């Protein structure tokens, strides 16, 4: 099967430095290009950094850069994020996200396992204002995000994706560009909408799938995700 | 030997044993066929540039 | 027995005095007053770049948008015509590759030549690379097509005078077809996916029939090998290229001859046949480096697609008329418009 | 103008192009031989001397051969053979012990005409290979030449041989002008056919540069 | 006052020499553009280094006019300072771009005839470009060395549009002559006879084609040997007789002067017979 697992957290004093590595297996890591997202203790997900195939491209949060640095390694299959003079402002738990790139193709689609850290001691905005919705099973649901620049660009394409992101797991993609569904999802979930307004439709709701949900963008390389929106009961 | 020329008659005679429409009638129907679906045609007629995928 | 010699005699001259009473007058004279097309012009509106051997096959995908070619260096590349990129580019097992095909799903490709195999490829896969999924094999000669008729379904055509349709799970014969006393060098699928056509180096074409596997008609008329077939749009007639410079039109209901598409300064071979999308236009590759397109209606030369330095091999229309490509031995694909 | 997701794909496509460069350079440094014949006329004392399509690696001088052979093919010739159309030389094997047998000398001869005088081969060498060396003597001191060519008129002797034999193989290239056609005596222990192999495609290789060159 | 080319001949002897020298090196480079332009499309190494060699020669070729009108005025020209300054220099970029494209084009036939099976005799269109660039940039910057300095070629006698000034300053537009003509030289001269060595001794002379390309490489050699010996020749004799009687004389450096214009009038039966030595292999006609 497919799947990646991260170590090397734990508890760092300021100003000093640790080194994190992603071990992944199952699949053709060469032709895969990786993130790095964090995500804050309760204040949603982040992006921080990427690397693409062939190391050929290069890219970092305006927060992080020039601190952070992204390595991978092909031959022995291993993702490494070298990171020097931490913040207080960094502990978050890490994630390790791969995406391909192609006609067609479904990026973020297999997110890590993650590893928790501990610190002693332009830039399009979203909004997803609605933070509550309790909604018994059944019935059916829906989700909105807004942006604040048009993710329509010439070509046709709309650069929008939706996360969920179930208790005590990691985030599960559920659409990319707006309007495909991924692999392995059940058809009750639709999204659809125009430029700068997008909203996220649930047929008939039932148990497993309570969580919080994240749109994002991924017209110009800054990311940015949601406030994040969930539901009760 | 025998048993290629039993089925090389067999086939003959199921062929041979089929219902053909008139050619007049062949031809007018393809030609009708072919002027329907005239305008659909962007090989035929030049498409404008604005709605030219491979423009460039 | 001797009996081959007078049933089979009198069997086939009662069939060509049922098509001549059949015959009243020619598709010409019924189109003698139709407008005529016209002039048309073509530009090479794209050019895709990097193969490095002469080129056999191609196949357009039901989106028209991507494409598929195969070549003598062992490669089977995967382009996006709207921008000339590379999707992706398959390794493969022998370079000696004369076909290939494109599902109507666009999960899986197929390819086949000189090793008796044809193989199925696996484009959407969880490891992120394409790994072959599937070899058939039970030919005893050169595959020369194949057409996927679903996800699960797929004819092929070989040199053994033969023509087989696999089930790609079990990888079992389901039913062969038998008849031509000749090489079978190209298929094509009716638009309903129930009936197709073989064209074979016996200098004759048969209709079979997918459901029960057997012949269904005969369709004479050229005078040697026969290298391309394609189905009308309307799916009541189908046009062939032979080898002596001459394209023919026949039709399944009148089981007879329609038209005949030769010029005096053409000697050389068709190599591939192709329609339009309202069926008024004919393509066809020959020897001499050109491409002509003929008013199907009335056998005239409309336009000349020059501009290959080699032998034109593949030819192809998308679904929804908007392109033409073509392929050639100089290892260059050339979208027209 | 394009947006990140055509900027990666861009770049996909750019090392996809690498790679097939790289692979077409490292194909187009090896030696592609077909190897023809009448059958059982010695192919397998020749491939082990070092379905369809069967190929042969084998490895001289830090110089990689590619060996064919089509064999496995009864459908028509005319169909598939422009596929070998660029074949750096092209190696015919003839068994000399099959003169009196059941006439397949007259079939390797017809077979050789087809081949030498197709309008795909007009450039490239062939190399003409006689088998069964010691057996072919062994028959022809017993019995005459006169049976197979009654046309000849000479004694009975393996001097003999090697004229009137490889000289009328080789007349029936009338192209002489523009490829040549190599003889070797070969059989079952000699361990020289791989020399002579070698200093054939390194004639034709020249010869190949020289006309590249325009030169 | 570096002594004063007397002669009065040269001015009306010369002229009709660099003049047809017009004609044939213009109307051959003009038909080799012509056939390299848009009627191949299909180039390769060789083809490259022909190519540059033949730009190198429409350069001279039109770098020509000059001297012709100006000795034609008996030693005595036109406007003073840019014009002189940059035909003298457009010329040694050409001559030096030449004396290194014949031995590259050499060394090329010597690795695929000799050694077929190097991999130097396959390489990219790309990295053909780059060593061309490469040899373009060596060769300017050897002819460099007059870029700007004109208080000596220049200078007023009221006609001078000379360098070779017979006179003693040793720099490299001297040094250069010497050696940019063994060394080139030398190479050509060994990849010659190992090439027809090797294509002898394996026993291929019989081929028309063998036989072609065994008369042709020599024939390279022996019409650069004829143009580009006598300047050098003129200049080792122009040495010796400042070594063995005193720089400013001149009593003896006149008949050795006027040679070396006739001997420099040389240089071009090859500019024009580029097109003739070379680019006649495989003609379509
Ligand atoms: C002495 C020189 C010259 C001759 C006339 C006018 C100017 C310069 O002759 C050469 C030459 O033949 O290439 C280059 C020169 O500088």
């Amino acid at each position: 099967d497919v799947q990646l697992v991260e170590s090397g957290g734990g508890l760092v004093q300021p100003g000093g430095s640790r080194k994190l590595s992603c071990s992944a297996s199952g699949f053709a890591f060469s032709s895969f290009g990786m993130h790095w997202v964090r995500q804050a203790p309760e204040k949603g997900l982040e992006w921080v950094a990427y690397i693409s195939s062939g190391s050929g491209t290069i890219y970092y949060a305006d927060t992080v850069k020039g601190r952070f640095t992204i390595s991978r390694d092909d031959p022995k299959n291993t993702l490494f994020l070298q990171m020097t003079s931490l913040r207080s402002e960094d502990t978050a738990m890490y994630y390790c996200v791969r995406s391909i790139y192609y006609y067609g193709s479904s990026p973020f689609d297999f997110w890590g396992q993650g590893t928790t850290l501990t610190v002693s001691s332009s830039d399009i905005v979203m909004t997803q204002a609605t933070s509550s919705v309790p909604v018994t099973p059944g019935e059916s649901v829906s989700i909105s995000c807004r942006s604040s620049k048009s993710l329509l660009h010439s070509n046709g394409n709309t650069y929008l994706y939706w996360f969920l992101q179930r208790p005590g797991q990691s985030p599960q993609l559920l659409i990319y560009r707006m309007s495909n569904l991924a692999s392995g999802v059940p058809d009750r979930f639709s999204g659809s909408g125009s430029g700068t307004a997008f909203t996220l439709t649930i047929s008939r709701l039932e148990a497993e799938d309570v969580g919080v949900y994240y749109c994002m963008q991924h017209l110009e390389y800054p990311l940015t995700f949601g406030a994040g929106t969930k539901l009760e009961l | 030997s025998i048993a290629q020329a039993r089925k090389l008659v067999e086939q003959l005679k199921m062929e041979a044993n089929i219902d053909r429409i008139k050619v007049s009638k062949a031809a007018a129907d393809l030609m009708a066929y072919c002027e329907a679906h005239a305008k659909e045609d962007p090989l035929l007629t030049p498409v404008p540039a604005s709605e030219n995928p491979f423009r460039e | 027995l001797d009996q081959l010699r007078q049933e089979a005699e009198q069997l086939k001259n009662q069939i060509r005095d049922a098509r001549k009473a059949c015959a009243d007058a020619t598709l010409s004279q019924i189109t003698n007053n139709i407008d005529p097309v016209g002039r048309i012009q073509m530009r090479t509106r794209r050019t895709l770049r990097g193969h490095l051997a002469k080129i056999y096959a191609m196949h357009w995908g039901t989106d028209s948008r991507l494409l598929v070619s195969a070549s003598q260096d062992g490669k089977l590349i995967i382009w996006d015509s709207y921008t000339t990129n590379k999707v992706h580019a398959i390794p493969l097992r022998s370079s000696w590759v004369m076909t290939c095909a494109y599902a109507p799903s666009g999960n899986y490709v197929a390819c086949g030549g000189l090793d008796n195999i044809c193989s199925i490829y696996n484009l959407k896969t969880r490891e992120g690379n394409v790994r072959v999924s599937r070899e058939l094999a039970g030919h005893t000669g050169y595959l020369s097509c194949c057409r996927f008729l679903d996800d699960n379904q797929i004819v092929t055509s070989s040199g053994d005078t033969t023509c087989a349709l696999w089930d790609i799970e079990t990888g079992q014969q389901t039913t062969t077809f038998t008849g031509h006393t000749g090489d079978v060098m190209s298929l094509s699928l009716a638009p309903d996916t129930r009936l197709f056509v073989s064209g074979a180096c016996d200098a004759s074409a048969k209709l079979w029939d997918v459901r029960e596997g057997m012949c269904r008609q005969t369709f004479t008329g050229h005078e040697s090998d026969i290298n391309a077939i394609c189905f009308f749009p309307n799916g009541n007639a189908f046009a062939t290229g032979s080898d002596d410079a001459t394209c023919r039109l026949f039709d399944l209901r009148a089981d007879q001859e329609l038209m005949t598409y030769s010029h005096d300064n053409i000697i050389c071979g068709i190599t591939s046949v192709s329609f339009s999308k309202s069926g008024r236009l004919l393509l066809a590759g020959y020897d001499d480096f050109n491409c002509n397109v003929w008013d199907a209606l009335k056998a005239d030369r409309a336009g000349v697609l020059a501009g290959h330095d080699n032998r034109v091999s593949c030819l192809g229309v998308t679904d929804d008329g908007m392109a033409v490509a073509t392929g050639s031995w100089d290892s260059f694909l050339k979208i027209w418009n | 103008t394009l947006s990140a997701e055509d900027k990666a794909a861009v770049e996909r496509s750019k090392m996809i192009d690498r790679n097939l460069r790289e692979d077409g350079e490292k194909a187009a440094r090896e030696v592609k031989l077909l190897l023809l014949g009448a059958g059982e006329s010695g192919k397998s004392t020749i491939v082990k001397q070092m379905t369809g399509i069967v190929e042969t690696h084998f490895t001289f001088k830090d110089l990689h051969f590619k060996m064919f052979d089509v064999g496995a093919q009864r459908s028509e010739r005319k169909k598939w053979i422009h596929c070998f159309e660029g074949v750096t030389a092209i190696i015919f094997c003839v068994a000399l012990s099959d003169y009196d047998l059941v006439n397949r000398m007259h079939e390797s001869m017809k077979l050789f005409d087809s081949i030498c005088n197709n309008k795909w081969f007009t450039d490239t060498s062939i190399i003409l290979f006689l088998n069964k060396k010691d057996l072919f003597e062994e028959k022809i001191k017993k019995s005459p030449l006169t049976i197979c060519y009654p046309e000849y008129a000479g004694s009975n002797t393996y001097e003999e041989a090697a004229a009137y034999i490889q000289c009328q193989f080789e007349d029936l290239n009338k192209r002489k002008d523009t490829k040549e056609i190599y003889t070797h005596f070969t059989c079952s222990t000699d361990t020289k056919n791989v020399q002579f192999v070698f200093d054939a495609v390194t004639d034709v290789i020249i010869k190949n540069n020289l006309k590249d060159c325009g030169l | 006052n570096c002594c004063v080319f007397r002669d009065d001949f040269i001015a009306k002897v010369l002229p009709p020499v660099l003049g047809l020298e017009f004609i044939f090196g213009l109307l051959g480079n003009g038909l080799a553009l012509w056939i390299f332009c848009f009627h191949l499309k299909s180039w390769k190494s060789s083809r490259i280094f022909l190519f540059n060699l033949a730009v190198a020669d429409f350069l001279l070729i039109i770098c020509l006019p000059f001297v012709m009108d100006y000795y034609v005025r008996r030693s005595d020209w036109k406007f003073g300072d840019i014009p002189c300054r940059l035909v003298l220099f457009m010329f040694a970029m050409n001559r030096q771009g030449s004396i290194i494209f014949l031995t590259v084009v050499a060394v090329d036939r010597y690795f695929r005839v000799v050694h077929p099976h190097h991999a130097l005799n396959k390489i990219s269109n790309w990295t053909a470009a780059i060593i061309s660039c490469l040899l373009w940039g060596i060769t300017v910057g050897l002819t460099v060395h007059l870029l700007k300095k004109k208080l000596l070629i220049q200078n007023g006698t009221a006609n001078v549009c000379i360098s070779f000034s017979i006179c003693h300053t040793f720099r490299w537009h001297e040094a250069m002559f010497l050696l940019e003509f063994f060394l080139p030289l030398g190479i050509i001269l060994f990849c010659s006879a190992r090439i027809i060595w090797s294509l002898r001794q394996r026993q291929m002379d019989r081929h028309a084609k063998i036989k072609r390309a065994i008369t042709f490489i020599m024939v390279v050699a022996i019409v650069f040997v004829i143009c580009f010996l006598p300047s050098v020749v003129v200049r080792i004799h122009i040495f010796w007789l400042l070594h063995t009687s005193g720089t400013q004389n001149c009593e003896v450096y006149r008949s050795v002067d006027l040679a070396f214009f006739i001997t420099l009038s040389f240089t071009y039966m090859n500019s024009m017979l580029d097109p003739v030595v070379y680019y006649f292999s495989s003609p379509s006609f």
